[PDB]
C-alpha cells in the first residue's frame, strides 16, 4: 500500500519549506524576531538576546534593513504564528508515523494510463508558493493565510498593540463604584496598583461587583497580551504563571512581612504570626471554604497582576496617550483621531417622472 | 487546484432535492481536503464527487455536516479522528473509489450517527465476507450499499468474528 | 510528468534500501534503455534522483527517534539582505567610475618620462 | 610600478568614485599638434589634480595572462593591476 | 426607525431569525417590511428539540419574531 | 432631554429578555419601540456572573450583530464601557 517513506519524506520537506519561509521573513525585516525576542526576554529570563546595535540598526549581520510599520510587523507575526501551527501539526503526525519482485511488480503497474498528456510542475512549486495573493505585488500575505485580517483581532483604539483600550473598563468601573468621582486618569491610577493590589485594594476584595469586574478586566488584559505577541508560546507562559501561582503560595503565601508574617492571597485576606500557624491554617474549615469559593477570582487577580507587569510599556504608552488627547483642543483631537483611523484602515503593504408623462399626454 | 477558501466562496450553494443545504465542490480536481473552515459550518451536505482526493481526512469541526457524497475520487484511506470533527455524519457515499482492505474501513466504526453507507465499486467489495465484516465492525449502519442491514446478517456476523 | 516522477521516486525508494542491489539487477533483467538511463548520470533527471534517494536515506536516519523541537534562520536572511546591499552599492560606485572615465579629457597630456598586487590589496 | 602621492588634507563628489583612473593613450592625438607621435602613455587622472602621463616605448611589459571574477569597474586594466590606498592617498600602479 | 433601515440594508444577505416560539430559521433575506414581516429563501430550520429541516421559501410575521442576527458586513449609521 | 437612552449608546449593555435570557452586546441604536441594535453580542442563560468561584460562564453563545425587537425586551443595565474601535 502507501509507502510510509514517501509520506515521512513529504513531511520533512514541508517542515523545511515552512522553516525557510519564516526564515525569509525574519530576514527581510529582523524586527519580526527582535520585537518578539525582547518581550520573551522579560518572561523567560534565561533567553539570550542579540546585540543592541543589531536591534537598533535593524540588521542581522551586515545589511541594515528598512524599518517597517507596526501593522505589518504584527501581521507577519500572526502569519508566522499559523505557519508554526502547521509545522507543529506535521511534526506531530510524523512522530506518530515514524523485494525485487515487488519492484518490478510496481514498475509494471506504473505503465497504467500511458496516454496522460499533462505537464506536472506543482509539488514543490505549489508549496514553496503556498508559503511565500495579488497578481504580482499588492498583498504581503501568503496564499496560506490569505484571509488573515488583524482588524478582526485588534480594535482601532488598540492600534495593533500600541495601546490598550481601557475607557470601556472605566465605564464599567463607574457602574461598579456607584458614583462619578472617578476619572479615566484616576482609574488608570487605580490599575497601577496591579503587594499593593492586595493590601491597598480599590474596593473590598470580597465585594461582588468588584470581583466580577476584575474577572472581565483580567481576561481582557490576558487576551490582549497574547494577541499582541503571537510569536511567543502561549502555553509555555500560561503554565509558567500557573506553576508560580501554585508553588509560590503554598509555603508562605509568597507574600511575607517582617512584622505581620504571612499574608493569604484572595481567600482569607489575613496575616499570620509564623509559618507554623500559617500551615495549620491551610487545612482549617475557613481556608477550605474560601479557597473553594474564591479560587477562580484569586487566580484571575493574579493573572491580571503578572500580565499587566509584562505589559508595563503598553500601560505607560496608553496612559501617556490619554493625557495627550486630554490636553488637545477640538481640531487637534479630531486630526489625531483621523490619524488613528487611517492607520487602522490602511493596507499592511503599500504599492420616470409623472410630471412629464402627463404633460406629454 | 487546491481546495481553498476562495474556491469555496464562489462555489454553487443551494438547497438540494432532499431539502438540505448543500455545497457543490464537484469536478475541481481537488487532491487534498482542506480549508473547510471557510464554509462556516453552514452546510448539511457537501458534494465532493468527481475529484482526486486520496484520503477522507482534514476536516475542521463541522457540526451541521450530515451528508458526504464522495463519488468518483481515489479514496484509499479513511482518517482516524473523523467523529471528533464530524459528530453527526449520517450518510457517507463512497462509490467508485480505491478502498482495498477490510481493515481500511475500520475508522468508520467511530462515526456514531453513521446510518447510510455506500462503498460500491471499491475493490474491497469483492473480499470474502466484506458485507458481514462491515456489519459487525460498523453496527450503527442501517443501510449498506442500498440494501437493508437485516437481523439474520447481524447474527451471522456475530458468529464469524465473535 | 506523473509517470516519470513516480518511477524516479519508486526506483529511488528501493535504491535507498537495496541500493543497486535490486535496481542493478532490474536493469539487467528487464533490459530497459530507460532504466539504464535512469541509473546513469548522463540523463539530466538522474541528478534529481540523487536527491530523492538521499532524502529517503535521511528518513532512514532517525527511524525510531522522534523530533521534539527560527531566530537563526531570520538572522541568516538578514545577512543575505545585507550582502545584497553591499553588492548594490558596489554596482553603483562602479557606475560612477564608468561615467567619469567616459567623461574626462584623455587629450590633456603632460608626460614626464618613458619606459603580486593581490596579496598587496589587503592589510597587514 | 608607479607610486603617486596626493594632498595631505590641505559632498559625496569625487570620493564616491573609486580612487583615480588610468588609461593607455596613443600619442596620435595631441593638442599642441606639433607633429610628433608614435608611442603610448599610461595616463592617470583624479578629479581636482592634473592629469599625468608616462611614456611606454616597449610594445609590451607586464601584460600578464589570466592573473576570472567579473567586476569590470572601469576596465580589465584598472581592476587587474591598481591599488588605491585611500586612507593615505597613495595610488600604486603595476 | 433606525434599526428598521439597517434591517432593509440586510436584504439580499444571509440572516438568522428566531421566532416567539424559538424555532430558528437561517437563510437569505429576500424582503423585509416596515413592521418586520420577513420573506426568506433556501432555509435551514432548527426546532426546539434540536432537529433540522430544509425549506425553499418562507414568510414570517414581524410580531412573531423575537430577534434577527444580521451579517457583520453591516456594522461599519454610526452618526446616531 | 430624551437622553436616557442616548447616554448609554456605544456602551456595552446587559439586556434582559422576556423569556429570561441575557443578551450582552454593544448598544448602537434604538427606536420608538425599543428595538435594539447590539454589536458583538453574546447570549447567556444560566447566570450573569458576579465572580462565581466555580465558573462565570455556562451556556454562552456567540451571536454577533443582533437586532432585538422591543416587544420582548424587559430591561437594561450598563455592563462595561465602550470598546474604542
Amino acid at each position: 500500500m502507501e509507502t510510509i517513506l514517501e509520506q515521512q519524506r513529504r513531511y520533512h520537506e514541508e517542515k523545511e519549506r515552512l522553516m525557510d519561509v519564516m526564515a525569509k521573513e525574519m530576514l527581510t525585516k529582523k524586527s519580526t524576531l527582535r520585537d518578539q525576542i525582547n518581550s520573551d526576554h522579560r518572561t523567560r529570563a534565561m533567553q539570550d538576546r542579540y546585540m543592541e546595535v543589531s536591534g537598533n540598526l535593524r540588521d542581522l549581520y551586515d545589511d541594515k534593513d528598512g524599518l517597517r510599520k507596526e501593522e505589518l510587523n504584527a501581521i507577519s507575526g500572526p502569519n508566522e504564528f499559523a505557519e508554526f501551527y502547521n509545522r507543529l501539526k506535521q511534526i506531530k503526525e510524523f512522530h506518530r508515523k515514524h523485494f525485487e519482485e515487488l519492484l518490478k511488480a510496481r514498475e509494471n503497474p506504473s505503465e497504467e494510463a500511458q496516454n496522460l498528456v499533462e505537464f506536472t510542475d506543482e509539488e514543490g512549486y505549489g508549496r514553496y508558493l503556498d508559503l511565500h495573493y495579488i497578481n504580482l505585488k499588492a498583498s504581503e500575505k501568503l496564499d496560506y493565510i490569505t484571509y488573515l485580517s488583524i482588524f478582526d483581532q485588534l480594535f482601532d483604539i488598540p492600534k495593533e498593540r500600541k495601546n490598550a483600550e481601557y475607557k470601556r473598563y472605566l465605564e464599567m468601573l463607574l457602574e461598579y463604584l456607584q458614583d462619578y468621582t472617578d476619572r479615566v486618569k484616576p482609574l488608570q491610577d487605580q490599575n497601577e496598583l496591579f503587594e499593593k493590589k492586595w493590601e491597598n485594594g480599590t474596593f473590598p476584595g470580597w465585594p461582588k461587583e468588584t470581583s466580577s469586574a476584575l474577572t472581565h478586566a483580567g481576561a481582557h488584559l490576558d487576551l490582549s497580551a497574547f494577541s499582541s505577541w503571537e510569536e511567543l508560546a502561549s502555553l509555555g507562559l500560561d503554565r509558567l504563571k500557573s506553576a508560580l501561582l501554585a508553588l509560590g503560595l503554598k509555603c508562605g503565601g509568597t507574600l511575607e512581612e517582617r512584622a505581620q508574617r504571612l499574608f493569604s492571597t484572595k481567600g482569607k485576606s489575613l496575616e499570620s504570626l509564623d509559618t507554623s500557624l500559617f500551615a495549620k491554617n491551610p487545612k482549617s474549615k475557613g481556608t477550605k471554604r474560601d479557597t473553594e469559593r474564591n479560587k477562580d477570582i484569586a487566580f484571575l487577580e493574579a493573572q491580571i497582576y503578572e500580565y499587566v507587569e509584562i505589559l508595563g510599556e503598553q500601560r505607560h504608552l496608553t496612559h501617556e496617550n490619554v493625557q495627550r488627547k486630554q490636553a488637545r483642543t477640538g481640531e487637534e483631537r479630531e486630526e489625531e483621531e483621523e490619524e488613528q483611523i487611517s492607520e487602522s484602515e490602511s493596507e499592511d503593504e503599500e504599492n420616470i417622472p409623472y410630471w412629464l408623462y402627463k404633460l406629454h399626454g | 487546484v487546491k481546495l481553498t477558501a476562495e474556491l469555496i466562496e464562489q462555489a454553487a450553494q443551494y438547497t438540494n432535492a432532499v431539502r438540505d443545504r448543500e455545497l457543490d465542490l464537484r469536478g475541481y480536481k481537488i487532491p487534498v481536503i482542506e480549508n473547510l473552515g471557510a464554509t462556516l459550518d453552514q452546510f448539511d451536505a457537501i458534494d465532493f464527487s468527481d475529484n482526486e482526493i486520496r484520503k477522507l481526512d482534514g476536516f475542521p469541526l463541522l457540526r451541521r455536516l450530515k451528508t458526504l457524497l464522495v463519488n468518483n475520487n481515489r479514496i484509499c484511506r479513511i482518517g482516524e479522528g473523523l467523529d471528533q470533527a464530524l459528530p453527526c455524519l449520517t450518510e457517507l457515499i463512497l462509490t467508485n473509489n480505491s478502498l482495498v482492505e477490510l481493515g481500511d474501513l475500520d475508522p468508520l466504526a467511530s462515526l456514531k450517527s453513521l446510518t447510510y453507507l455506500s462503498i460500491l465499486r471499491n475493490p474491497v467489495t469483492n473480499k470474502k465476507h466484506y458485507r458481514l465484516y462491515v456489519i459487525y465492525k460498523v453496527p450503527q449502519v442501517r443501510v449498506l450499499d442500498f440494501q437493508k442491514v437485516k437481523l439474520k446478517e447481524r447474527q451471522e456476523a456475530e458468529k464469524m468474528f465473535k | 510528468s506523473a509517470f516519470d516522477l513516480d518511477v524516479v521516486k519508486l526506483t529511488a525508494q528501493f535504491v535507498a534500501r537495496n541500493g543497486r542491489q535490486f535496481l542493478t539487477q532490474l536493469m539487467q533483467k528487464e533490459q530497459r534503455n530507460y532504466q539504464f538511463d535512469f541509473l546513469r548520470p548522463q540523463h539530466s533527471l538522474f541528478n534529481y534522483f540523487t536527491k530523492l534517494v538521499e532524502q529517503y536515506t535521511k528518513i532512514l536516519i532517525p527511524p525510531k527517534g522522534l523530533f521534539s523541537k527560527l531566530d537563526q534562520v531570520c538572522y541568516r536572511v538578514e545577512w543575505a539582505k545585507f550582502q545584497e546591499r553591499e553588492r548594490k552599492k558596489e554596482e553603483e560606485e562602479k557606475e560612477k567610475e564608468r561615467v567619469a572615465y567616459a567623461q574626462i579629457d584623455w587629450h590633456d597630456f603632460v608626460v614626464v618620462e618613458t619606459v603580486n598586487f593581490p596579496p598587496p590589496t589587503t592589510p597587514e | 610600478k608607479v607610486t603617486k602621492q596626493r594632498d595631505s588634507e590641505m559632498y559625496p563628489e569625487i570620493a564616491e568614485g573609486i580612487m583615480p583612473r588610468h588609461r593607455f593613450m596613443s600619442a596620435y592625438e595631441q593638442r599642441i599638434e606639433p607633429p610628433d607621435r608614435r608611442w603610448q602613455y599610461l595616463l592617470m587622472a583624479a578629479e581636482p589634480y592634473e592629469t599625468i602621463a608616462f611614456k611606454v616605448p616597449s610594445r609590451e611589459i607586464d601584460k600578464a595572462e589570466g592573473k576570472t571574477h567579473w567586476n569590470r569597474e572601469t576596465k580589465q586594466f584598472f581592476l587587474q593591476f591598481h591599488f588605491k590606498m585611500e586612507k593615505p592617498p597613495a595610488p600604486p600602479s603595476l | 426607525g433606525v434599526p428598521i433601515k439597517v434591517l432593509h440594508e440586510a436584504e439580499g444577505h444571509i440572516v438568522t431569525c428566531e421566532t416567539n416560539t424559538g424555532e430558528v430559521y437561517r437563510g437569505k433575506l429576500i424582503e423585509a417590511e416596515d413592521n418586520m414581516n420577513c420573506q426568506m429563501s433556501n432555509i435551514t430550520v432548527t426546532y426546539r428539540d434540536g432537529r433540522v429541516a430544509q425549506l425553499e421559501q418562507v414568510y414570517i410575521r414581524g410580531s412573531k419574531i423575537r430577534f434577527l442576527i444580521l451579517p457583520d458586513m453591516l456594522k461599519n449609521m454610526l452618526k446616531s | 432631554k430624551s437622553s436616557k437612552m442616548l447616554q448609554h449608546i456605544d456602551y456595552r449593555m446587559r439586556c434582559i429578555l422576556q423569556d429570561g435570557r441575557i443578551f450582552i452586546g454593544t448598544f448602537k441604536a434604538f427606536d420608538k419601540h425599543m428595538n435594539l441594535i447590539l454589536c458583538d453580542c453574546d447570549e447567556f442563560r444560566k447566570i450573569k456572573p458576579k465572580n462565581s468561584k466555580q465558573a462565570e460562564r455556562e451556556e454562552k453563545r456567540v451571536l454577533g450583530l443582533v437586532l432585538l425587537r422591543g416587544e420582548n425586551l424587559v430591561s437594561m443595565t450598563v455592563e462595561g464601557p465602550p470598546p474604542k474601535d
